[PDB]
């Protein structure tokens, strides 16, 4: 039933007695459900060290991964180029998923096409799909560039992207001059971040490999910035802002911040902003190239060093205090521009906030996950805050990266109780937060189910989620946030300390029981 | 707009295309004539999508794993192949259920074989067998396993049927191989069919010779309701207030046992014709169980459906039918009285999958709204046959609409509201057109039944009449 | 007892059994405490409509006020001037409190002096305190200006500030040319906002009243901006940022943003930034003067209109969409500068966020409080979001203001269930959130005790607090936030919608009970 | 630094001042000599503050309402006068209690008469009478009322004593008039004395003729512990493990009845001498109850205090004393073993109110730290007498220190840690000096007793050794 002036959606409608009774009858009549005592028994077992050890012995089963597949990253990379249509050669089901995944995180349109290869292409390959697809895409959506990646069908069948694109041009489906950079992006190798690296290196090759003869390193007086797979708008923005404040000439290569934040003013803008084709063509003339997320830009790095002859500096992601300092100092060295008074003051404001909030942060224990560069930067900043990053999970991490993070942990007393996990998933993480309970999780929206599981054991075992990463689907507009630079550090610090204080307020809200410590001032 | 204006709109839009695409797309766009009973005279459907045109369609895996199998709550569904498909479809569809997740129910979890290069080169059947043992160890209360094939499985020549047979016999467990690779078919649709045939071949016959279930003359199953935001529950309640016993829900909040008990029912009630007509026809053929289509969107269709269903039973059910109708009468009347004046005359364009583009029209009309354009991602001509009589004369119909077409149609038609999916939502909001998600219900619902109609009305009103829509133009320009 | 590895602070130390037993024995032995049944009975009665009626008939008793006293506002105004020392003539106890109040909100030093009048001054007045106080303050802290206000002792005794300052200069205690603007700031008239108005008008008079003969309206081509009592750093910053983006010449009169946000770089800076004396002296040459918070700048307005001859525009506080639009359009008209593309895009990004989040905001009910201009801007923006601001409390509001807010409520259907309360306090508001329960409160840290009270009745009656206003003492760094302009609207929107979603996640976190609606995507 | 260097520092700092302020401030600054027993030869205290110099002091209302009366949990305390004083002091001091706030306890609430102009011009006595009736109606479980006078009350000639007597008799209610107006005295100190005399005159004698209390030989009261972060509870626990019965706590977590029962005890245990010596002397004079000063900061002082207290009773209590000491020995030894190596040799400067600037020195020394400067806002020479023997030779002492002085002393002395208040905290952090709040415990504590020492040690370590302090200098400057 409904009362018209207070209509109930599913919650709390289905808590009405009639619905409750109905659901009980469905269960008892037809579901042959395990008894509640058995459900409780098994649940309790899944929180144990015994279960954890079985869980960590998995070789074949993955449960609740913390990674996605290559072409997702290729699409994101492509979106950052001016009037560029991402195009995934292969199966259309993939593109519906890539678009929806990003739609839900950014709350924005996400434009991407497929060439709709079907079962029939297993005999003859996807050449005709490429020919008609490129022609159709160019005519219908009027991009100035089409950036081509692949789905796993196309990789398994073995379609030669290069030959297919060349033949599309030769047979007149698109003009010779129309830019069609490409990358093979197999979903069964690496992860979404690898797809970004592959796509970017493909675009870089397209615009520069055959035109190197006229290039002089340093001649355009700029620094190239390659952001990698990045889903916070504030991160593209903060890097541009800091470089502008410093008077440093730069080119941000892959910059989707305009197309992922168009105004609602009565028109839909399929394309906005982005890195220009000329910025890619002219990039070898830069003083150097800086990689913001080096642990998923290794292929890009080899091309930039081997072909552009740029001496790519050894810089960590610019997250936290020390690594933002190091980034700015290196940029100063490369450009000849001093670090300006404005950034020095901003730095000191971050340090002020650290001094103000250190007492609530000290010794707080975190479980966290994400992509390799994000995770190591978060780990570094947590150590700077006097926090303990006890469970560090990077599903798509590698052994070399893990060694690097282990060394960072060894450099600080706050790393003593920390372990780094690679190739492990959120079902593994779930066990760790039961058996070695931290104070909080820092992760993406898939963490909410771990919080739910921990509360079910009891309020005293609940591990609240702090949402930082990708994807965040269950809060609005957190994609506008910043994690890089002093600005990002100030945002992360504020989020962490207030999450701590919110939880403490919850635990001390009990009248005459715990509210002796429900302080007005903290 | 007149028929002539709509025909010229179609022609102007199609001018952008190269010749091959133009000629194809012309066959998938039509101006409705409700006199037509054979839609194969007026529109083509269920064909391949043209490359490069930004179809909104998904794949057979979405139709099998995402749609039919994934909701079955006490089984574990393996997304078998590389990591992408299972991650993008993890908890994206609001197929609601009651259970203890990770313990006896598994719907919002993502189980996968996370294929790596060595699995592609040498095959994944050994990995699948090991994966099954690991599932059994870590999730002992699962009541069955399905294997949802992603693109590489068939392409590399893996034999998941053999693995399912062998491991099923070893463990005395129902393990269902589903060949729903996204290279198959042209859309989600073939996934439904594949998934239905897998239920038939591996699950539905388990209790054929078992007569322990105590049947009544009023036993029914809800076939093709995936319980989006609780839709099946707000339908079930009405059927049982009418005196029927709902033995099974296929597959929203569904259990493997209720699927296995379905061949014992007296009548299959089909909501989603597109996705589950196959198994409904099978059950009539094999078990002699009749089936009937129904519609629980809005009071007019819900009342008509309750009466048509009750007419298949005796006077006692027909009497309870009228008792149910009398109970809810003042409730939906209050909804109409409040919201119809706020929505009267407003025009809506829809684009959804295989059912809702026709099924929700009645609900809109119960609020005085007019559906001026509708279409489907993956419908067949039998869906279009059912649509032409539901739509007004000279309205616009689109099959497998392209992004370009949908935008250009909206620009000319200027609907007051659009009802479509997540890939559509943010485009149309930026154009200043109120938008409601008509797959996910925009995180609201249920929309089925009398209780659902209240929420549907609230939702269309909150969005169409929201103050934000008057603010898109800056007062200085 | 303590375990050295896991030391317990008060929470949860005093939940140890030995402490629990001790506290039970203290109660039973010596406290002669009312029986728990009686406490429960009285608690339940305090949640009733019967109790609310009695509560609202109060004439003499105030409980949990939502206002402070005049000199607090005078001190904040004074801090916004370059190298200026706030100086409160009267009792020193007051100044300890003013500084600590602001210390806790900004987590920053707050410098202010007293001249330490004692009982003896009741015979003879505070003249000697002023003489020595001004001399001592100038020599010791080296300000370029001392801005004088009063405590209530000095008002009751009737000290003539003007004569006292003039005699201090006549007798050589400070140089004749040294700026000593003043304002009488009685705590028993109006509130802290009135102190700000009085202080500002005193400073404006000091620098302009005697030099009007050479002034020509519009000759410097700037607009003066008077911000009023403002405790969000982001608000000073956004106004300056928007005017700079427009290319509008301006002078922000009282700007404490630098002195309330100095870097932690190894030195203490008693003074930083601020409005210059030269800006105050030149202010009458502006095109016009815009008041950001007109409902507590009425004295300032009369001086600016009557003496400077500026036709102060009738603008509301620039909060929400419409009032930010109006502000920018009026600034455009006065300055002749068009509204630039950057601000047009920002506006459209706010509107985009509104379209994205409207379904969770729609029909949500709020109780809220604060100063008059802040409250009316919040009400307006809430109506713009399709929310219902049902309990609007402004302790320091007036009848004319209430009529203006009632008019705003009348212009929207979302105002139909709203009532505006003036002269009422947070004990009044407590009753309203029990008897006519909203979904949330928007208010300052004093609201936490109301949330605590509502939870004690039951989880289903709990009204969560969303912290926006002054003071906020129990979270860190929220003073950095913004409430004005499109940026402020974006911040408020995000805070509101995510407060809603946080609560929904709490309510749907119950395993097998309410988690059917624990959606990954919202 | 040597004596001559500290002397030089004092003269250098004093150079900034005009002659009158210079001559005054010189009398309030001294180099410690622990051979001195008469501090009146070395330092002047409890005088007026010099105008314009940024004293850190508060007023008599803070000392009465904020400090002595406000913590009493089951009474309602009216901040009588304009709105400022009650609002700034609302819940700023962490005087912890167990109760149901707004129902039977009222500590964190702000009750005020919110004086307006008409109250100043015509008097507030009628408003106070009406206010009392409104309190009784809305807060019926209150067990008494205090009237905390703010500046205007005495200045305008109001008679709160008459109102208290008349309304008290009418309502059979303890209503206490407190003349703690901020114009009185020079600091918080006179507020203590005024407050003690009000307890004496209006509360303490209520049960003088009542013989119903079941007394024991081991009855004590804790006098002058305001339970900051639970300090009185972590002291109480030890006294009762030693076999004593704590009849009252003045006034942290204090009730009116336990104040009224205090004349029935055998011994008054005085922690805060400055605030409560007045009533302790009164109770010895009138009731013959002895009193003794003690110190529960750190293990050395706590052990000494427990033994000295036990010595006042019989062998059974002295036996329990040694049992308590043995119980906690491994606990505090573990704290010292963990934290003393992290803090050994570090130098601290303190500035606090009237007790803690001397009382915490032993706790610092138990962690190997050195207190190189200390001072008080409002101490009297009897406090300085007790201080000079606790401080090292040639250390710096400051009475009513000015902001300028404190900053300049710190610049030269370069302590590793500063312990002071909220108005000092952020100044010294910006200078790169670790700071701990030694009034509010920086929202931590308790610090009293054995359990408190663990938290104290943890806190000094977390702050002094925090990684933030190595980061204030940008690597490019
Ligand atoms: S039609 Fe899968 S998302 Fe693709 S590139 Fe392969 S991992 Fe990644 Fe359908 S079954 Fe899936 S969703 Fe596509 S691959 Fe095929
Ligand atoms: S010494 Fe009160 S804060 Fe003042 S201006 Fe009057 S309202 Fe405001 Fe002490 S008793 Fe109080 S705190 Fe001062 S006034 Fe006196
Ligand atoms: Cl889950
Ligand atoms: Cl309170
Ligand atoms: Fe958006
Ligand atoms: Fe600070
Ligand atoms: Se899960
Ligand atoms: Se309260």
């Amino acid at each position: 039933s409904q009362q018209v002036d207070k209509i109930k959606a599913s919650y709390p409608l289905f808590l009405d007695q009639d619905y409750k009774d109905m659901l009980a009858k469905k269960r008892d009549g037809f579901e042959e459900k395990y008894p509640q005592d058995k459900i409780d028994e098994v649940f309790q077992w899944t929180t144990t060290k015994e279960y954890q050890e079985l869980n960590f012995q998995r070789e074949a089963l993955t449960v609740n991964p913390a990674k996605a597949c290559q072409p997702l990253g290729a699409v994101l990379c492509a979106l950052g180029f001016e009037k560029t249509m991402p195009y995934v050669h292969g199966s259309q089901g993939c593109v519906a998923y890539f678009r929806s995944y990003f739609n839900r995180h950014f709350r924005e349109p996400v434009s991407c096409v497929s060439d709709s290869m079907t079962e029939d292409a297993a005999v003859f390959g996807g050449q005709q799909n490429m020919k008609d697809g490129l022609q159709n895409c160019k005519a219908t959506y009027k991009p100035d560039m089409i950036a081509v990646s692949t789905t796993c069908m196309a990789e398994v069948i073995g379609d030669d992207l290069n030959a297919f694109i060349n033949n599309s041009k030769k047979e007149g489906f698109i003009p010779d001059e129309f830019p069609v950079p490409f990358a093979h992006t197999p979903s069964f190798v690496g992860s979404h971040v690898t797809g970004w690296d592959n796509m970017f290196e493909g675009i870089a090759r397209y615009f520069t490999l055959k035109s190197m003869d006229d290039k002089v390193v340093g001649s355009n007086k700029k620094i190239n910035i390659v952001p990698g797979f990045e889903t916070y708008l504030g991160n593209f923005r903060v890097i541009k802002r800091m470089l502008s404040e410093m008077g440093v000439g730069y080119s941000l290569l892959s910059d989707p911040e305009e197309v992922l934040d168009t105004p609602a003013d009565g028109q839909f803008r399929m394309y906005a902003g982005g890195t220009t084709q000329e910025e890619m063509k002219d990039a070898p003339n830069a003083l150097n190239t800086v990689l913001l997320q080096p642990w998923h830009l290794e292929k890009t790095k080899k091309f930039v060093e081997g072909t552009w002859k740029h001496e790519v500096p050894k810089l960590n992601i610019p997250m936290g205090l020390d690594w933002t300092d190091e980034f700015l100092m290196k940029v100063s060295e490369i450009s000849g521009q001093p670090i300006p008074a404005s950034l020095t003051k901003e730095r000191g404001r971050l340090v002020d906030m650290m001094t103000d909030s250190h007492t609530w942060l000290h010794g707080k224990r975190f479980a966290l996950w994400g992509d390799p560069d994000f995770v190591m930067g978060l780990v570094k900043f947590l150590l700077e805050l006097g926090c303990e990053p006890v469970h560090i999970l990077c599903h798509n991490g590698n052994k070399r990266w893990k060694k690097a993070v282990d060394a960072i942990l060894a450099a600080s007393p706050y790393g003593k109780n920390a372990t780094v996990y690679i190739g492990k998933d959120l079902w593994h993480l779930r066990s760790l937060v039961f058996t070695d309970k931290p104070d909080f999780m820092i992760g993406n929206s898939y963490g909410k189910f771990i919080q739910r599981d921990t509360l079910h054991k009891g309020k005293e075992f609940e591990v609240p989620l702090i949402r930082i990463g990708f994807p965040i689907f269950d809060r609005h507009h957190l994609h506008r946030s910043t994690t890089l630079g002093y600005e990002g550090a100030m945002q992360i610090l504020t989020t962490l300390v207030n999450s701590i204080l919110e939880r403490l307020d919850e635990e001390t809200r009990g009248m005459q029981a715990t509210d002796y410590n429900h302080d007005l001032v903290r | 707009m007149s028929r002539e204006e709509v025909e010229s709109l179609i022609q102007e839009v199609l001018e952008v295309y190269p010749e091959k695409a133009r000629k194809d797309r012309n066959k998938h766009l039509a101006v409705n004539d409700p006199a037509v009973t054979q839609s194969k005279k007026c529109i083509i459907s269920n064909k391949k999508s043209q490359p490069g045109l930004m179809t909104i369609r998904g794949c057979a895996y979405a139709g099998s794993k995402g749609v039919v199998w994934g909701p079955i709550k006490d089984m574990i569904h393996i997304s078998h192949g590389p990591v992408g498909c299972g991650q993008y479809s993890r908890a994206g569809r609001r197929n609601y259920y009651i259970g203890t997740t990770g313990v006896n129910a598994f719907v919002t979890m993502n189980f996968t074989s996370d294929f790596q290069e060595k699995d592609i080169v040498f095959g994944g059947d050994k990995k699948l067998a090991k994966l099954i043992d690991e599932v059994e160890t870590l999730f002992p209360l699962n009541k069955g396993i399905s294997v949802q094939s992603e693109c590489p499985i068939g392409l590399i020549g893996d034999d998941i049927e053999s693995v399912s047979k062998v491991k099923g016999a070893e463990l005395s467990k129902t393990i269902v191989p589903v060949r729903c690779e996204g290279f198959r078919g042209v859309s989600q649709s073939l996934g439904h069919h594949i998934a239905n045939d897998a239920v038939r071949d591996w699950v539905l016959g388990k209790r054929d010779e078992d007569t322990t279930f105590a049947s009544t003359p009023y036993d029914v199953a809800i076939i093709g309701d995936y319980n989006i935001g609780g839709d099946a529950w707000s339908s079930r309640i009405l059927l049982e207030e009418m005196g029927l016993r709902c033995v099974a829900q296929w597959s929203g909040d569904g259990s493997i046992s209720e699927i296995e008990l379905t061949p014992k029912v007296k009548l299959n009630l089909v909501h989603c014709y597109r996705s589950m007509n196959y198994i409904s026809r099978h059950m009539e053929e094999k078990y002699g169980i009749p089936w009937m289509e129904y519609n629980f969107f809005g009071p007019t269709k819900t009342i008509e459906s309750l009466r048509a269903i009750a007419a298949k039973f005796d006077e006692s059910i027909q009497k309870k039918c009228e008792e149910v109708i009398a109970k809810y009468k003042p409730e939906w009347e209050a909804v109409v009285a409040k919201y119809r004046p706020r929505l009267e005359g407003k025009r809506v364009m829809l684009y959804i999958g295989g059912l809702r583009p026709r099924h929700v029209i009645g609900a809109y009309e119960d609020l005085g709204m007019e559906v001026v354009g509708t279409g489907y991602e993956f419908a067949h001509n039998d869906d279009y046959d059912r649509t032409m009589k539901e739509m007004g004369d000279s309205t616009l119909l689109y099959d497998d609409v392209t992004g370009y077409e949908f935008e250009e149609f909206v620009k000319r038609i200027k609907p007051d509201l659009i009802g479509s999916g997540i890939k559509e939502k943010f485009i149309f909001q930026k154009m200043g057109i109120p938008f409601r998600q008509m797959h996910s219900w925009d995180y609201s619902g249920p929309y089925h039944g009398f209780d659902g109609f209240a929420i549907f009305a609230r939702d269309m009103d909150m969005t169409l009449n929201n103050p934000c829509w008057k603010k898109l133009q800056a007062p200085w320009e």
